């Protein structure tokens, strides 16, 4: 059968996984102790695509936790769901990161890549036939960038036939806290584009605005931000774990989403977000779902595709639907903005329908977007990188590490090439 | 005084808290032949024919730095201001620091 | 075995490490034994 | 099910066997360590007097 | 009696501020040639 | 694991470290004897104290700091104080002869024979520790015994141990107050010797410490205890990340990597915003915005530098207490929009946020207010060169008429060393505007 | 039971450890000296 093993890395990857894994435990309905309480057969049947079985009806997750700083793991292990996580899978180092790409990519990874690959391969023959791998980390995360580039470079040669899914978050455009972050991103994305087959693009500022817009709860927890996104990649995996007249294969999705090789970066889209009174003020209907689904304010990933045009679109629908409404809504949006798409491809929409609603709500959906709105993203970092490299600030650290400016030359060169590639295809 | 095999994680400055590297090590030996003659009498006394370490060992401005971008003339002295002190370049725990940097234009 | 630690010497150059190939797939197809259905408006 | 069940009790009986003695074993050494520590500290100051 | 184990929707949750002191327990240490890991017993602040 | 070592050189550096350790025993609830109550926290020395104290099976919290001194006077009554039982007897390095304010006297005459001993203390501290991120050096530029003795030790600890961090803390010379006129002699001597070895030097000035207190703390009559209370709070706040976690944790390694722009200059400036009397705290409200305005208000800095006369490079804020990401990110965004604030155009971002849940505590018999949200402002600006500019015209006149050299040449130096420091400074000043030039 | 890892040695308060010589030589042959012998720290024998 076809299964999936997860990779969690970076200190954000530490928090997101716990939130990501607790959702899955709850949505399949296992107690915190780990003894599954049989209530839905379908979640009972298709658990083996992500989880293995331990003794006593205990569902051992198939994921690998890697970090350097113990305290984050201690907080995670002390969470309500660390017990389902294996001390075997807790791999880490004896060093502090310094939040540095160079040490995390060359120095400290040297003595940990061996251990981490051993853990993942042990899981690899433990399972039979994977679809691939999915990775939760940050591009602006120092340790996550460091280890991820190492392992994603490796697992290509051993497994060039699988899905190397990458889940990374873009730091805030207005401020990145870390000042060497533009350097870390430029390095990491350069290897990322060579190694990844898929990349999710998410930025925190939108979630702040989403908290302002529909949440309306002033002061949230960062875990709630994790909670908001934890539903996202869960929804795309609901395709695999749940039945319905929809082809769930990410390959069948990716080939529908990848017209040309360099298109790796994609924008999520989620379904009803509702405020205090509007839960009972909302007539939950496919059109108003469809209306809300395609809202520039409903966007959360990077920025408004209003600045550019639409290359390809894929919305997966979760709940009790029919082929009639999804078809007309597709016609509705098609005629709504026919010119906003690219004349290169007509019928750039691919739809999937999941007949199994989530727990709590009936009508739901998810969307992945590939529009011409990523230029602003890496163009923004272009002025930053060209700025910082004009007098090589903070460069003495990496030179002692062995780094030198020549590597940065092609690092910026390719992203310049990507700008034109994104520019030329649409413009 | 050699480095062990395979289990090369249980013996590191990780537990030593060593801030000056202990000793360079290796795992390789050329296939030695030789009846390994004895070349002394009773006292470590090398027979005059065979050679030894011929009384080689018998018994501050140096600091870690990268040249980075500090005026060439100042940097040039620093190199000399690092070296020319064998009393801190030869033996006795090692006495020997490192260096890095990049030139100017 | 002992894993090489990639030293900070170099990495991928301008991402020339890829597989794009625009060839033409020759060998044609099998034989459609069914001939031309009409005879081009003749007797 | 005989094959199925036989595994289940074979594990769990062994499973309950493992942890509890481990819990008890870890408790025992600490207390004796504590009792030795206090015992050393007592006569010595008595000897110091 | 609030609805416990209510729909754990991604959007909203509950809050509490009665917490005063937050100390965490060291469950990780190295301590001899093998890195050795402790069993978590006390949470943040000790519980 | 996550620990560090404190050193206290100069007879001034010992009373301040005393207060710091006096402060540190409160939050852990340490009794003066050296033991907890019957409650179970003792072991091999692993708990909140493991980073700071060494409470082994003996049950005695042993602080990880060495107090070094050259005169038996001020070091003995502390050995007869209230917590002298806590302190390791031979960790409290005393002497019988002074440096007489002379760098070189401490640096040459007495330094050789005592450093070997303290080096033994260093190594027997080094072996017992595990991760030992760096050192906490408490000194003073006008070190009567601090000047010479700190220099030689930081040379010896640098040369043998160079792979870690070294954190330096000295009182900056008062710009218009000088309790010694040989103070410029050794102070510049200390600076030029330390530039090529010191990792992170952090300064402070007593005048503005006094200036603050009768401004808002409203005490026209503070005491050294009050002075030591504020600075001990400063080092407590920065070590709260080691003591407590938060939304994110930061370490001195991040502080070094992210604060210093370029070599040589490694001299940021600390600051603490919620400085206010208890009564003024009582009937007023604290929130992020005003303390963010207060922290960057020019009169709240302990160093006499008009920030408008200079330009900023880095700014580190360490929020200790009950805060949320929403207001702080909005508030700092407004700070970026401000025009009077002038970071260099070179740096787009220069902000390193620290979040810590723990509300900072008051001290019994203290003077501070009761704070829920605190923040520590370690920052570096170009407005500092005036201080050394103040020093050089002070020094250039003095050396031309070469006062007091008869002592210095009298016990074994020459004038070449004094020459070096001036072009060393002339390098630092000339570098300062060059980097100040964009 | 006694399986590997299950052997927890009696490492508790042990103050007396004196050893005897159960065996000996005598005359010109070799044998075990008089049976009545305490063990390590005065330990009784089997029955
Ligand atoms: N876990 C977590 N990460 C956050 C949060 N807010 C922003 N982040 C960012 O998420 C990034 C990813 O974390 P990691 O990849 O583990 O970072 P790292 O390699 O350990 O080093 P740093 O990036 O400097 O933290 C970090 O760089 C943070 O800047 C938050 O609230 N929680
Ligand atoms: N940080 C701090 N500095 C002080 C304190 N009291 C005085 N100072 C200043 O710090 C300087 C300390 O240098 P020294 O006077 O040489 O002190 P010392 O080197 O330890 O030994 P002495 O020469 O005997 O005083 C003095 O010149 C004072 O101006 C204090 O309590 N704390």
């Amino acid at each position: 059968m076809r299964e999936i093993v997860h990779l969690q890395a970076g200190q954000c990857g530490n928090q997101i996984g716990a939130k990501f894994w607790e959702v899955i435990s709850d949505e399949h309905g296992i107690d915190p102790t780990g003894t599954y309480h049989g209530d839905s057969d379908l979640q009972l049947e298709r658990i083996n695509v992500y989880y293995n079985e331990a003794t006593g009806g205990k569902y051992v997750p198939r994921a690998v936790l890697v970090d350097l700083e113990p305290g984050t793991m201690d907080s995670v292990r002390s969470g309500p769901f660390g017990q389902i996580f294996r001390p075997d899978n807790f791999v880490f180092g004896q060093s502090g990161a310094g939040n540095n790409w160079a040490k995390g990519h060359y120095t400290e990874g040297a003595e940990l890549v061996d251990s981490v690959l051993d853990v993942v391969r042990k899981e690899a023959e433990s399972c039979d036939c994977l679809q691939g791998f999915q990775l939760t980390h940050s591009l602006g995360g120092g340790t996550g960038s460091g280890m991820g580039t190492l392992l994603i470079s490796k697992i290509r040669e051993e497994y060039p036939d699988r899905i190397m899914n990458t889940f990374s978050v873009v730091p805030s455009p207005k401020v990145s806290d870390t000042v060497v972050e533009p350097y870390n991103a430029t390095l990491s994305v350069h290897q990322l584009v060579e190694n990844t087959d898929e990349t999710y693009c998410i930025d925190n500022e939108a979630l702040y605005d989403i908290c302002f817009r529909t949440l309306k709860l002033t002061t949230p927890t960062y875990g709630d931000l994790n909670h908001l996104v934890s539903a996202t990649m869960s929804g795309v995996t609901t395709c695999l774990r749940f039945p319905g007249q929809l082809n769930a294969d990410l390959r069948k999705l990716a080939v529908n989403m990848v017209p040309f090789p360099r298109l790796h970066f994609f924008m999520p889209g989620f379904a009803p977000l509702t405020s205090r009174g509007s839960q009972q003020y909302r007539a939950l209907t496919v059109p108003e779902l469809t209306q809300q689904m395609f809202d520039a304010k409903n966007m959360m990933a990077a920025c408004d595709p209003r600045h550019g045009r639409y290359l390809t679109v894929a919305a997966v629908f979760r709940g009790r639907m029919s082929m009639k409404e999804v078809d007309e809504q597709m016609l509705n949006v098609q005629n709504k903005n026919s010119s906003y798409f690219v004349e290169w491809i007509p019928n750039n929409v691919k739809t999937a329908v999941c007949d199994i609603p989530p727990r709590g709500l009936k009508m739901s959906a998810t969307f992945i977007g590939n529009s011409t709105a990523i230029q602003e993203l890496f163009k923004r970092i272009s002025e930053q990188f060209t700025a910082m490299f004009r007098r090589k600030a903070f460069l003495h650290w990496y030179t002692g590490e062995g780094m030198d400016e020549m590597e940065f030359t092609e690092a910026e060169s390719n992203m310049n090439d990507l700008v034109s590639e994104y520019q030329q295809y649409q413009d | 005084n050699y480095s062990a095999n395979q289990y090369e994680k249980a013996y590191l400055p990780t537990y030593l808290q060593n801030w000056s590297p202990a000793r360079p090590t290796k795992e390789k030996i050329a296939a030695h032949e030789g009846y390994t003659q004895i070349i002394a009498n009773d006292r470590g006394h090398l027979l005059p024919s065979v050679p030894r370490s011929k009384a080689s060992p018998w018994g501050i401005p140096p600091a870690k730095v990268t040249l980075t971008a500090r005026t060439t003339t100042a940097a040039d002295n620093l190199t000399k201001w690092i070296h020319k002190n064998p009393d801190l370049l030869n033996a006795c725990n090692g006495l020997r620091p490192e260096i890095s940097g990049k030139p100017f234009d | 075995a002992k894993v090489e630690i990639p030293s900070p010497k170099d990495f991928l150059k301008k991402h020339s490490k890829e597989k794009t190939l625009p060839p033409k797939k020759k060998f044609n197809r099998c034989s459609p034994k069914k001939p031309a259905v009409p005879l081009r408006t003749d007797h | 099910e005989i094959t199925d069940k036989a595994r289940h009790e074979a594990f769990a009986a062994e499973m309950k066997h493992n942890d509890k003695v481990m819990c008890m074993a870890h408790d025992r050494e600490q207390r004796h360590r504590k009792q030795l520590c206090r015992a050393i500290n007592d006569f010595q100051q008595n000897f110091q007097k | 009696n609030p609805v416990h184990g209510l729909p754990f929707l991604p959007g909203s949750s509950f809050t509490d501020s009665t917490k005063t002191a937050f100390h965490r327990s060291q469950t990780l240490n190295y301590r001899n040639g093998y890195a050795v890991v402790r069993r978590p017993t006390m949470g943040i602040g000790g519980d | 694991m996550r620990e560090c070592i404190s050193i206290h050189v100069g007879q001034a550096g010992v009373q301040i470290g005393n207060a710091c350790w006096e402060l540190y025993c409160l939050e852990h609830g340490i009794q003066p004897d050296g033991q907890m109550p019957s409650d179970k926290t003792i072991g091999g020395g692993d708990d909140s104290f493991n980073t700071f104290f060494s409470e082994t099976g003996a049950g005695k919290h042993v602080p990880r700091a060495v107090f070094v001194d050259l005169e038996p006077t001020v070091v003995d009554e502390v050995r007869t104080g209230t917590y002298r039982q806590l302190f390791h007897p031979e960790q409290l390095i005393t002497g019988k002869e002074d440096a007489a304010n002379n760098y070189a006297r401490g640096h040459y005459t007495i330094g050789k024979e005592i450093v070997d001993l303290v080096l033994d203390r260093i190594r027997k501290l080094a072996d017992l520790c595990t991760g030992l991120q760096g050192f906490l050096i408490f000194h003073s530029f006008g070190g009567g015994t601090g000047s010479g003795f700190a220099s030689l030790l930081m040379e010896r600890l640098s040369v043998d141990y160079g792979k870690k961090s070294k954190l330096e803390f000295a009182i900056y010379p008062a710009p218009q107050v000088s309790t010694a006129v040989v103070e410029p002699y050794n102070s510049i001597l200390t600076t030029h010797t330390t530039l090529e070895h010191s990792d992170c030097a952090f300064m402070v000035d007593n005048e503005a410490i006094y200036d603050i207190c009768r401004r808002n703390l409203d005490i026209e009559r503070p005491t050294y205890t009050n002075l030591n209370r504020l600075i001990g709070q400063i080092v407590s706040s920065i070590t709260a990340s080691l003591r407590f976690d938060g939304a994110l944790n930061v370490d001195l390694t991040e502080f070094q990597t992210n604060l210093v722009p370029y070599p040589r200059i490694h001299f940021p400036l600390a600051t603490y915003a919620p400085v206010i009397s208890a009564e003024k705290a009582y009937h007023e409200q604290l929130s992020v915005a005003e303390i963010t305005n207060a922290c960057f208000e020019p009169a709240n800095q302990m160093v006499k530098c008009d920030p408008r006369h200079g330009k900023y490079m880095a700014c580190c804020m360490l929020y200790r207490g009950d805060v949320v990401p929403k207001d702080v990110n909005a508030a700092i965004a407004t700070i970026k929009t401000k025009r009077t604030i002038q970071f260099v155009d070179w740096c787009p971002t220069g902000f390193k946020v620290g979040i810590n849940y723990q509300p900072p505590t008051v001290v019994p018999g203290g003077d501070l207010a009761k704070v829920q949200r605190a923040v520590c402002m370690l920052s570096n600006t170009t407005a500092i060169a005036e201080a050394w500019a103040r020093l050089d015209h002070k020094f250039d006149l003095m050396y031309a008429k070469r006062a007091f050299v008869h002592w210095y040449v009298g016990e074994g130096m020459e004038e070449g060393e004094f020459s070096e420091a001036r072009e060393d400074l002339a390098a630092l000043e000339k570098d300062y505007e060059e980097v100040g030039v964009d | 039971p006694f399986l590997p890892g299950n052997s927890f040695n009696r490492n508790i308060g042990k103050e007396r450890f004196h050893k005897s010589q159960h065996w000996g030589f005598c005359n010109n042959v070799r044998m075990l000296v008089s049976e009545n012998k305490p063990g390590v720290g005065g330990d009784l024998l089997y029955g």
